């Protein structure tokens, strides 16, 4: 007869209690492990991850599927308004709601982390100008004059240098900052050369993203 | 001080008293749909809020245990088992929504026989720690002019609510009294405030009437001795 | 099978009994405690508090609340009776109420202490006269004259020092000595000077306080 | 899941079962230990303790009662006999019900120790005589002749000495001896003397007295 | 008054759940072990036996 104390709680389930039993058969012998030169341990290999983002949801028709992946751009428009990137939010709709991030966040609250953009040109060989991307910092609107973006942050895009541009925003969470693009200058081209082309954008993310609180939400369906 | 054992601070904020109170009637008008849900409001009660306002600065988990029973005291045998849905996914407002079918959300599920059941939930809100105090606005949003569809409903500050659902084919049959009890387990405070003196006039705003109020008139003359 | 004994009082609600449990989810961090140069641990700091304590409770009309704050006095009144301190009790009604400790003693039976008054004068800058505040002892009953007041323990106030004076009562507890203010001498000034002054007192406790015993009982409502 | 075996006797109510709980409240400090210089721990302070025992049960009126706490003496008996004490046994009635340790048997059965009785004279300045108290040993039977007596243990009582003799019966237990006490020679007085005197007894017990048995016994009422 | 938690699972039977139990009577020794001079301990001996094998099933 040893003594006891009944701890209030007894029939309750808990949803989060790990427990472990042992097994019913200790006689055999789970498959040995098997070796690999390569090894990954940390789910951390997804958010060096590159996706691809779009802005044109407007068409639907079938035989026009293949034309979503990117944005045309003509010479026939003139210092007019190229893309108008929404706030940017994983976990409100919108371009975000493709990437990996933004449906891992599906049940979590709270981030914040770094972005960074890519562009790369591919225009004729024979062209020459100058394009500009800038984002505006925090606190100032949405841009109504070019003298009211370059006060922000501003990276010059030279057409001899393809891709090593590198633009980081320093921090985000949740209200926050608006991205912009205008057309720089128009894209001129002499006979015999093509009077449309394309642009391509990357976006990423950098090792500064981490997590908070989870929850209970579930996007599906 | 000479001994300052028996003056441990260990009696000086433990203590337990009854919070919440949940009926749950087998008709009804209030609740005509046969189901309720229950936010964790500390602002509900002025009694309880007394004790709390005195602290600006905290971050802790909660522990729960939950009894059933008749007013005469008898004991029955029956069974329920508990389900959270975190704040981030909103509250089912409907019978026919998905949060009844969802499998993601941890349970744990203790019997009554048992000793007491000690359930303890992680803090998951997106910020650092709750706030009681706000000298501002308290949406987040970079609209600073307009109002939100939402207003008014604003469950993005509270820590969610449970489902309670009965084990069988058809629905039961008996209505239960509950009681619940509050604790805190960690204390630390950073700015002290004053309490209130008066009482309170609306549940979320602490504003007064017209006619005050004066703690004390028992002197009758102060002339006099 | 293992023996084991069950004790007495198993299914008994226990309201002082701290219990632990595990975290349903092991996984989310928690935010890191925030680093400040200033640290506070103990509750002692609301200890050192000065709060003022009121007498003249008589009026309440609505357009009278300011002077609430102070008590008058007057050069017509001749040697008359200034005011009369209740007996020193935090858990009774009076001036204590309103004070911090006393809504702290709502909870709470034995109490036991050190007090000390302040006082600084603000009469005209050519006034001369002297001002005297005694402690009775306990024992001694409430003073019919002020040879009753002399044997007790008195302070010299001169006009020169404002606030340096310190009287300190070496141990009240909980059947205890009484407090009363007489008028020294009358304030006389000559013609061209107000006729009107008004007196700021101040009463703290020393670091010898202490709690014994608990007790559930709420003052509200 | 954790294996355990259920004992028998789990709803059992034990009378003898010591336990300990956690206090509901882990911060109220319970008032310090008071220092004293005398210190005393045990309970064999009473042990000590001279308790008086009186034979003459018989007045009951209400003017008799500050007479019961002797017995009188007086010349007109000659060579008779003083007084017959009862068997020594504090569990039954008698003498010994009035004794702290008889009181404190009444819970308890086997009982064992050392007897001691001390005799002082209070006789007048000029008398002369000799007295002797002797206690017969166990198996011999109340003694019918003086010469019983002097088989036994007996002490010289001289009227010089007053109460350094000491008298102790080396072990009693629960069957064993009687005391008897006669005249041992009539106490005879010139005139001008007082014809009556009285007689003052002592009785106590030694260090080994001891305990063995306890019993759910109560005499109340 | 010891506290302690009820985990789920308490009047389920295990099949594969290996219990020891305390003798009831401690004082009757069971009989010695028999000392033989070769040992056997592991099932491996079956593997190494030879076992006809036969096709004309037939009649």
């Amino acid at each position: 007869g040893f003594p006891t104390e009944l701890k209030p709680g007894t029939n309750q389930f808990l949803t989060t209690d790990d427990g472990v039993s042992a097994p019913i058969l200790p006689n055999f012998h789970p498959t040995p492990c098997i070796h690999i030169p390569g090894e990954v341990r940390n789910l951390l290999e997804l958010c060096q991850v590159e996706t691809i983002l779009e802005v044109n949801n407007v068409p639907t028709n079938a035989t026009s599927l293949m034309e979503r992946l990117r944005f045309p751009v003509s010479a026939q428009a003139g210092k007019g308004e190229l893309c108008a990137v929404f706030r940017a939010d994983p976990g409100r709709s919108g371009p975000w709601q493709s990437t990996l991030l933004g449906q891992l966040c599906g049940y979590y609250t709270q981030w914040s982390g770094s972005l960074e953009v890519t562009f790369m040109f591919t225009g004729s060989f024979m062209a020459t100008g100058k394009m500009l991307i800038a984002y505006t910092p925090p606190g100032g609107p949405l841009p109504k004059d070019r003298a009211t973006a370059m006060l922000g942050t501003h990276v010059i895009w030279d057409f001899g240098l393809q891709s090593s541009v590198t633009l980081v925003i320093p921090w985000i969470s949740n209200t926050t900052g608006l991205v912009s693009i205008w057309y720089q200058t128009n894209y001129v081209v002499p006979i015999g050369a093509p009077n449309t082309a394309y642009i391509i954008a990357l976006a990423a993310a950098q090792k500064n993203f981490t997590m908070q609180l989870c929850k209970d939400a579930s996007d599906i369906l | 001080s000479h001994s300052t054992a028996e003056t441990t601070l260990d009696s000086f904020f433990s203590r337990a008293g009854l919070v919440g109170e949940i009926d749950l009637p087998l008709e009804g008008t209030t609740n005509p749909n046969g189901y309720a849900n229950w936010d964790i409001d500390i602002t509900g009660y002025a009694q309880m809020r007394r004790k709390v306002e005195l602290f600006t600065y905290m971050r802790f988990d909660a522990e729960f245990t939950f009894v059933a029973c008749t007013p005469t005291g008898q004991v029955v045998p029956q069974l329920l088992q508990y389900m959270f849905v975190p704040p981030g996914a909103p509250k089912p407002d409907s019978r026919e929504s998905l949060a009844w079918q969802t499998a993601t959300n941890p349970s744990v599920f203790v019997k009554l026989s048992d000793p007491p059941a000690q359930v303890s939930v992680p803090f998951m809100s997106p910020a650092s720690a709750y706030q009681w105090f706000y000298d501002g606005y308290p949406t987040f949003g970079e609209h600073k002019q307009e109002k939100d569809l939402e207003y008014g409903a604003c469950p993005n500050n509270m820590m969610g609510t449970f489902s309670v659902r009965t084990v069988g084919t058809s629905k039961s049959k008996y209505p239960l009294v509950i009681r619940i009890y509050m604790r805190m387990k960690h204390v630390r405070a950073w700015i002290p405030r004053p309490m209130r003196n008066q009482n309170y006039l609306f549940k979320a705003n602490p504003n007064y009437a017209g006619n005050f109020i004066k703690p004390t008139g028992a002197s009758r003359t102060a002339i006099t001795t």
